[PDB]
This record gives C-alpha cells, structure tokens and sequence, in this order.
C-alpha cells in the first residue's frame, strides 16, 4: 500500500538537485558531491576514473541507504589542483573512451557482417 | 519432548516472573541513600549493602588475597635498605631521602602493617580464597590509561615519592564518602560499607608496586586520583531508582 | 641518520610449527655479526622467500635521508628523496612492548623489541646495546632487502 | 499488509470509555501489565501516568 | 591522468546473441556497461491495457500482466518516441506511443489459442515477434467466451520494470584463469575449465600475478527477441554517454552558479 | 496455472514454447533433450517447462455456457 | 574473518571503506606495506573504527592454552590474545570474546 | 544541613529538562542567548549546560523534611 511508484528512481522531482556541491572542513581541498536519483552505475566508473588521476589523493562513493536514491562521492587532491576540475576531467576522459569505445564496436561489427 | 518442555515453561515462567514483580514493586531508594518500602520500612540501610549502581561494576582481582607469606612480603613491603633498588626505580634525588629519613620508614612500616591488617580481613571475609571479586572503578586498567597517556616508559627511573602515594591515598580513602556525618556511628558506617574498595585501592596502590610495575610519576598519580574519585562518585547509586523492580 | 639498527640476516627455518595463514608464514632468521633472534613476518604471497636467502634490515624512525621525522599519513605525491628507493620489502609498525632480562639491581644485558606492523609481527631478541634506539610506542619501519650474493 | 495497523483517538467502547480491540475494528493496542513493570524499572513515572491516563481515558 | 584506449573484437554475430570481447579497461567500466545493458536500455512494451470484455477464467489484471511481457519489436522506432512522461500533449499520441487492438471470441466448439498474433498494431515495424516459432500464448478461450480490448505502448527501460528489459541474460566473465586471485579455490582440481580458460588440462590455475589489472572482458549479450544484440550495446553506450555529459552539464551549472 | 511469458530469473520468453515442448514430448524425444532442442542453455529457464503445472484445462472445463 | 593477519587491502578498497565511517578524521593511515605496492592490513583499518585511546586485552576463541606459559607469548604464531592499546587493534583476532 | 547527594540524579535532570522546555513551549523568556535554534527541548538543554535554569527541587526525605537545592548549586552528571 505504502510502496513507491517506479519513477521516484531516475526522475527528479520539482526542487530537487541533480548534483549539489559542499566542501569538507577536516582537510583542505576536499568536497563531497551528493547526487541525486542515480546509483552505483554512475558513481563507480568516476570512481575508477579519479582514482586513474595522479593528483587526487581520495576517491570513493557510497549509498547512504538502499531504498534512498542519493550517493555522496567525496573528492580530495593536492592543494594546487581543485576537486571540481578533478570531476569535470574525470567526467570528461570518461565521454572520450565511451565514444571511442562505441565507435570501435561499431567498426567491429560493420567488418563482421560479410568480412 | 523439548517442545513440551518449552511449551510448559513458557506457561510457568511468567507465573514466576509476575509473583517477583508483585511482591518489590514499591521498593525503591529514597534520597536519604538508604531502601525503603511503601510503608517506610528500611530494608536495606545502603542498597545492595553498599549502595552503588549495578552497572558501573566490574569483575576484579583482589592481588593481595591467596599469596604466600613469603610472596607477600615481598611484593608490598617496600625495602628500603637495597639502595641499588631504590636507584633502579626512584631518581637520586629520592633514594637519599628514603634512607636518611627515619618518618618515611615509619611510614611505610604503618603501611605494611595495614596491608596485613586488610589481608587478614580479607581471609576472614572471603573463605575459599575466590580472588575475583565486584568492584566499582577498574584500577589496572586506570593505570593502564594513565601509562599510555602520560608515556610513562616503563624503563627509567619514574619521580614519584612514597610518601606522596600513602597522602594520596589517605585523602582518596577520605573524599570517597557513602555514609556522611561526623557522628561515630556514621564514621562506623562510612569504614564498613566502603572497606572492601579500601582494600583494592591500598593493595594495587602501593609503595613497591607503584615503583616497580606502574612507575607513574606525580602528575600521572594526580591523574589517576581524579579520574578514581570522578568514577566512583559517578558509580553511586541515584536517589530514586526502582531497584525492585529491577531486582525482579 | 634515524638508523635505529642495522644488520645482515640469513633465513634458517620458515613456520617450524605449521603454516597457519596462507600469505603470512613465520622466518625464524639468524643474524650474522651481532648474533640477534628474528621472528619476522613478511607476506609470503607478494614477496616470497625460501631458506638460506640472505637480507639487509634495517629498522629505521623515517624514510627520508635528511630525517624530519614525519607525521605519518599515506601521501605518495611527494618528490623527496626516499630511503625506500632501494629496498623490495618495506613495512610500518608501532613497537610495542620492549621486553629484558632486566633484574632488581643489575641493569638488563639481552633486550626483546616486540614491532607489531598492523598485525604482522617481529621479534628483534639480541644484546641491550644496539636496541638502544628502540623505546616503547614509536613508529618504525623494517627496510628488508634480498642479497643475490 | 493485513497485519499493519496504527491509532490516532479512534472509537471508544460504551462500557469502560477504553479503546476498541482489534485491527477490523480500528483499536488500540493494550498496554500489558509487563510494559507497565518496565516503565517503573526505567523509572519513567511521567510517561506511565501519560500511558495509563492522558491517552487511555481522561476522565472528570 | 586521463582515460583508456579499449579495443573491441566480436567472436561470434548472430541474430539471437553476440559475444565480444573488451580489453584494456577498468573493471568498472565493464560492470557499470554490463548493469546498462541490464537496466537502462530504452525499449518499447505495453503500459496501458484498456479491457473493456473479459470473459476468460483468468483475473481481469492477469491479462494486463501477460501482456506487458510481451516484446516488442523497436529496432528503428524506440529512438524516434519520446517518453510519455515528456509528452507535450493529452491521450497517447501515436507520435510517443503505439496503439493495439485484440478482439478474440471463442465460436467454434474446439479451444481458442488466443496468441500474440492477435495483436494487431496500427503501425507496421511495432508487432510482436512474429515476423520470422510458435507465438507468446496469452489465454484459452473457449466457447462462449470472450476478450476484447485495446492496449497501448510506450518508450521505457528496466530500471522502471522488467517489462523494458531487453536482455535475456549477459554472461559477463573476465580473467578466465583465477590469476588475480579474486576468488580462492580450497581445492582448484575440483573446478572445471571456464569457457574462454587458455591454460592446459594439466595446471589448475594459473600461477599469482603481483602486478597485473584486470582486462579482457568477455560477453555474450543475449537479445530477448525485442532489440537486435549489436543494437542493444550501441543503445546502451549511447544512453551512458548521455548520462554522463548531462552529469557533466548540471555540475558545470552548479559550478558557475556558486 | 499458465505458462508464464518470460523466465523469472533469466528473462528468456518461454511462453512460446510450452506447446512446442509438449509437440517434442509426444512424438519422440524426452524432456532432457527436448529442452535442449528447444533452446533453452541455462538450467534457470529449463524449470519454467519442467515445474509448470497446466492447470488452465481443468478451469476450462467448467465452461460458462455449452 | 576481517581482523586475521593474513587480510591485506588495495588503495581502492581501503578508500572506499573509510567513506563508510561516520568518525574519519580524514587522513589516510600509513599503509603497513609499503613496497612493493601499497597494501593495508585488517587490522590497521578496524583501528579507526575503534574510537578514543582505548587499552583491553581479551583472548579468541581458538587461543590454546599451553601458549601463556611457554615462550611466544606476547607474539603467538596462531594470531590470538587480542591487545589493543590507544584505541589500535595490535594482535589477535576479533571474536564473541571480544566484541 | 543538607544530607542529600550534591550530585543530580538522572532522574532529576530529565525532569527539570522537561519542565523547563514546557514552559519555554509557552513563551517564556529564556535565560540564554539563542544561537538560532527553535526546538524548546535544545534551549533547555543549552540552559542546563548553562546553569541558568530558574528551578529548585525540593527533596523530600522519609521522614518528612525536604531540602531545597537549586539547579545552579548542585553539580550535573551529563
Ligand atoms: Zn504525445
Ligand atoms: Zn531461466
């Protein structure tokens, strides 16, 4: 009676942010980016891809709980390199392999039919 | 068969348990640190003969209970006639003054001859020689605390007077109060209720051991004394509290 | 300098009494000038050793040469120089406990350094003088590196 | 789904002004003697009082 | 610091399943890929069943729920619809969505097989998979009985229901010889050889690898009947790449705002 | 009481299949290798033609009218 | 099983643990094993979790008797006679005894 | 003369927090500054910490007497 609709997962609703921004007070150059209505799919290739990174010294998401739709991913560098182009180059590196990627299969198959 | 048996206990226990309730459902301490009954009769002058809260206690051991006499002897006596000993331990600045001075010879002797004493009590207290024992306030682990903190380093020689653990025990013995009142039968009452915690405090803090397995210094023994008296009179039992029905 | 000691081993006997972790197992090694007891126990998995293999430890306060005594914290983006450049097997522990023959009057002539590295230990039993850089609740590291010889 | 229920000042019995029993009927639940000697154990007088009278039947 | 350079090799084409294989990637990519597949994949199906005469034994919702697992074929269609949800109209428009139509009663004396060919569509590429094999059975009729009713179709993916989930079953498998050791066999000569294991019949395992990543990923997408295999990957790729530049966006907004 | 349309586990659709399978079954071939012969790898969609239950026939035996 | 001596930990396992703490400080411990590649023991991570300067001492479950008495004691071979001292687990492993 | 513990019971302590959040419920003026909080439970609370609370309890003995200790003299537990 009580259990929610199936659209509460993905969709946002009226007032709720995709992607909220709040830097830490315990150690320097550290934000915790909280999503909303997403889950592990899109917190563990950015994962991957900062802990690729070098310069970020921390990299790790969580849930804080299985029904919530939300993950906190928090993010720390070396002080002369910000978190929030760690993110965008992150998110951006990502897109370039994922299209590279898309565009080798697609190669890959248009040779397999009848070659 | 156990099913049955489950089935007939779970009809009979709560019989049990509803008869305990109803028969110390009134029993209570009253602000005057002693339990009573609705019709204001002293059952117990101190709850539990003692009067502290069963949650702050725990399983102890009472080190000078069951030893030998030789063993006793040497382990709360304190020699003070092997400089080499003193010097290992206490700094030089200290040996010279436990040898030439006679009062602190005296004292110590006054010491050991109420260790004694309180070992002899206990033996005539606890027959059977059951070493583990309910006390309030965790000394070893006190001490423990106090040598990781204060990074005792129990290798050189610690600067610690005899002297001043023996006055600061008397004053601990005298700030952990159960019974107030100056009158006699108040002070009669204050030494019985807390005698059996006297004697931990005197055995585990002690002249030797204090100087050969602890080697805290003065600021780690000041440490130690507040965090003894704050956790005791934490310990006390509140004014107030249904010990019957936690009893039943 | 930070060298807390330093010494040539050689492996005599590997979990005399049965192997009972599967990446961990126990080197009952000997020294070969000071004559110094060794109990180590490294990971048999990453960097495994067999008998008779000879090793440099050297247990050290810190890592840096110039010694600036770190706070200690994982910060591998750091271009210093690094005592760790030549060694295949370093490890970071806390001694613990610093056990001796010691007696009432007569000062102690074999000490016992007891190094817990986060679960693996060591037992560092020899004479009292070269333990004379070990001294309970002190960071340290172990520093191990294989002689092809 | 069948088992769920909750109570907010529902119907009253005619005979002792008390709650009505049972989920059909939209009742409360009973407060048993054994809550009862567990609330003096916590030593909560206030909340037994509350339990016992403010929400069961108030009463001039 | 920046991303990888994935090769791709497909092992086997079919009509019915693909097996490629991924190399040089992290682990999840391949995971979050395979989840994609899985879940997020947009997908035509039945949402809205309109049963206006349901003379059949079953239950009324029953028929409704058969046939929202009913694939649909959208090979070309699921990228030209939008989701109704962001339909700018009222009614389902046959622009985001695809009427149906099944009017079956049971007349002669033996039973009716009513299947899905029964559905007729409006629309010609939108019919189940009954072009080229018996066909999904829905409910037997029989004399006497009835079921007419009219249902309706719209865009959707599986995080939803599993009525939008193309995928029969991913058999996802990477470092075929326990070479990380990722698992620990208490006994390796109790296991047998996975599919695409290079080592002998004679070792168990391969030896430990210190120093080693996971890579090639292998896969065998296997396609319910809806969405062709190949398809499936391309709209799943697609999907993620839209999901991370729309990330990418919100951030860049959230960035500038403060 | 009717076949289900698609594997609960897998996904597969098998609703095709049940009249195909009992064809199979009543000619020559016995359920280890109709199942086989139909398709059907994973032992998680070879239940839904093993466990089913057809109990559609005895409802249709109460026919509503004739 | 988290608290055995044979437990090691990568970069990226040990980051991800320490997002499900609700009392990090947020400093990254020193790995125990720092070459040939950065690797965490069980141990090291559980101590976070412990707060304040904790000091007890507890024995597991599968701690054999004769082992006090004889040498190896304060270094038992079998991983037992848990020690923790300013809030850090040392040795031995974590059981109904001790938790 | 008072023989009553100088310490206060848990007891006590809930209590007076209660009461003294009550009354704040009822627009009462408060005896510390607000650092920009609403819930009257907390502003008792800070005032408890504060040892500004305007309460005395009143002990009552077996025997009859009382005594009347304020929450500013006695020492708090928590
Ligand atoms: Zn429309
Ligand atoms: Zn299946």
């Amino acid at each position: 009676m009580n259990a929610p609709p199936a659209f509460e997962s993905f969709l946002l609703f009226e007032g709720e942010k995709k992607i909220t921004i709040n830097k830490d007070t315990k150690v320097p150059n550290a934000c915790l980016f909280t999503i909303n209505k997403e889950d592990h799919t899109l917190g563990n290739i950015i994962k991957s891809q900062l802990l690729k990174d070098p310069q970020v010294l921390f990299a790790g998401y969580k849930v804080p709980h299985p029904l919530e739709h939300k993950i906190i991913i928090r993010v720390q560098t070396t002080p002369d390199y910000s978190p929030q182009e760690a993110f965008t180059n992150a998110i951006t590196d990502l897109i370039s392999e994922l299209s590279l990627l898309e565009e080798r299969f697609r190669v890959a198959i248009k040779d397999k039919q009848e070659g | 068969e156990g099913l049955i048996d489950t089935a007939v206990k779970t009809a009979e226990t709560g019989y049990i348990q509803r008869r305990l309730i109803k028969s110390m459902e009134s029993v209570m301490v009253k602000y005057d640190a002693t339990v009573r009954n609705s019709i204001n009769q002293v059952v117990q002058l101190r709850y539990g003969e003692d009067g502290l809260a069963g949650e702050s206690v725990e399983f102890q051991n009472l080190a000078t209970l069951k030893p030998s006499n030789k063993a006793f002897e040497k382990k709360f006596r304190f020699d003070y006639t092997n400089e080499r000993a003193l010097r290992r331990t206490l700094q030089e600045d200290l040996v010279k003054d436990v040898l030439s001075n006679a009062h602190i010879q005296n004292e110590l002797e006054r010491e050991f001859e109420r260790m004694r004493e309180d070992r002899e009590v206990l033996r005539v207290i606890f027959p059977t020689g059951d070493s583990k024992v309910v006390l309030p306030c965790n000394l070893l682990r006190m001490i423990w605390n106090a040598q990781k903190i204060f990074h005792i380093n129990p290798r050189l020689p610690s600067d610690l007077h005899p002297i001043k653990v023996v006055e600061g025990v008397k004053e601990l013995s005298k700030k952990l109060v159960i019974v107030n009142g100056d009158d006699p039968l108040s002070r009669q009452a204050q030494e019985n209720a807390t005698l059996l915690f006297n004697i931990h405090l005197r055995s585990t803090l002690c002249s030797r051991r204090m100087a050969e397995e602890f080697r805290l210094s003065g600021e780690a023994f000041d440490w130690l004394l507040g965090e003894i008296e704050s956790k005791f009179n934490q310990a006390i039992a509140h004014p107030g509290e249904m010990v019957g029905a936690l009893a039943a | 300098a930070g060298i807390l000691f330093e010494d040539i081993f050689d492996v005599k006997d590997i979990d005399p009494e049965g192997k009972k972790f599967d990446r961990v197992s126990r080197l009952h090694c000997e020294s070969e000038s000071f004559k110094m007891d060794l109990i180590l126990d490294v990971n048999i998995q990453i960097y495994p050793v067999d008998l008779g293999d000879k090793f440099r430890l050297v247990i050290a306060s810190t890592l840096y040469e110039d010694g600036t005594l770190d706070d200690g914290e994982y910060n591998p983006t750091d271009d210093r120089p690094s005592r760790a450049d030549q060694f295949e097997y370093v490890m970071y522990g806390k001694v613990y406990r610093i056990e001796g023959d010691e007696t009432s009057t007569e000062a102690a002539t074999r000490l016992s350094a007891y190094v817990s590295y986060g679960g693996l230990l060591m037992r560092l039993q020899g004479d009292a003088n070269n333990l004379h850089g070990f001294e309970v609740d002190s960071r340290v590291y172990l520093l191990m590196k294989k002689l092809a010889f | 789904d069948d088992k769920i229920h909750s109570r907010a000042r529902g119907p009253i019995q005619i005979l002792n002004r008390q709650p009505m029993e049972g989920r059909s009927r939209d009742g409360g639940l009973r407060f048993g003697e054994m809550e009862r000697d567990c609330q003096i154990a916590h030593g909560a007088a206030q909340f037994l009082r509350e339990r016992l009278f403010e929400a069961s039947d108030p009463y001039q | 610091p920046y991303a990888n350079q994935p090769t791709v090799r497909i092992t086997e084409l079919t009509d019915e399943n693909v097996k490629f294989i991924i190399e040089n990637t992290d682990l999840a990519v391949a995971n979050s890929i395979r989840r994609v597949f899985i879940a997020e994949v947009p997908i035509i199906a039945i949402d809205w069943v309109q049963i206006d005469a349901n003379s059949s034994v079953l239950h009324d919702e029953f028929i409704a729920h058969r046939l929202g697992l009913i694939p649909l074929t959208s090979d070309d269609i699921v990228d030209k619809l939008q989701y109704s949800r962001d339909c700018t109209c009222e009614e389902f428009c046959p622009e985001c969505s695809v009427e149906f139509t099944l009017d079956v009663r049971c007349n002669e004396d033996q039973t009716r097989h009513v299947t899905s060919r029964d559905l007729i569509s409006n629309s010609p590429r939108v019919i189940p998979v009954t072009s080229r094999q018996d066909d999904i059975l829905i409910v037997k009729l029989r004399k006497g009985q009835e079921l007419r009713l009219r249902a309706y179709a719209k865009k959707g993916f599986g995080k939803e229901h599993a009525k939008w989930n193309p995928t029969a079953g991913v058999a996802f498998e990477y470092d075929p010889d326990n070479a990380l050791r990722h698992t620990v066999y208490p006994k390796p000569e109790e296991w047998p050889k996975s599919e695409y294991s290079e080592l002998d019949e004679d070792e168990s395992q391969a030896p430990y690898d210190p120093n080693g990543k996971p890579e090639r990923f292998y896969y065998n997408v296997e396609s319910c009947g809806s969405l062709r295999p190949e398809t499936i990957v391309l709209s799943a790729l697609s999907g993620l790449k839209k999901k991370l530049s729309d990330l990418q966006t919100q951030l860049s907004h959230e960035i500038q705002s403060d | 009481m009717i076949i289900p349309v698609r594997c609960f586990t897998c996904g597969k659709i098998v609703g095709n299949k049940w009249e195909a399978y009992l064809g199979l079954l009543q000619a020559e071939y016995t359920e280890g290798d109709a199942l086989d012969a139909l398709g059907l790898k994973r032992y998680c969609c070879r239940r839904m033609l093993l466990a089913h239950v057809d109990l559609i026939e005895k409802l249709l035996n109460y026919a509503p009218l004739e | 099983k988290f608290t055995k001596r044979d437990v090691f930990l990568e970069r990226g396992e040990v980051m991800n643990l320490l997002m499900f703490l609700s009392t990090w400080d947020g400093k990254v411990p020193q790995p125990a094993i720092l070459k040939p590649r950065p690797l965490w023991t069980g141990k090291q991570i559980f101590s976070l979790i412990i707060p304040g300067h904790i000091n007890c001492i507890r024995t597991h479950s599968t701690h054999p008797d004769d082992e006090d008495s004889g040498p190896y004691k304060h270094i038992s071979p079998g991983d037992t006679k848990v020690v923790v001292e300013n809030g850090e687990l040392i040795m031995g492993i974590l059981c109904k005894k001790s938790l | 003369k008072r023989i009553t513990t100088p310490y206060m019971t848990k007891y006590e302590r809930a209590r007076v927090l209660g009461t003294r959040a009550l009354q704040i419920a009822m627009c009462a003026p408060v005896m510390v500054e607000l650092e920009g909080e609403t819930d009257p439970l907390l502003i008792a609370m800070k005032e408890l910490k504060a040892r500004k609370i305007p309460i005395i309890i009143r002990r009552y003995l077996p025997d009859g007497s009382y005594e009347d200790w304020g929450v500013d003299e006695l020492i708090i537990s928590d």
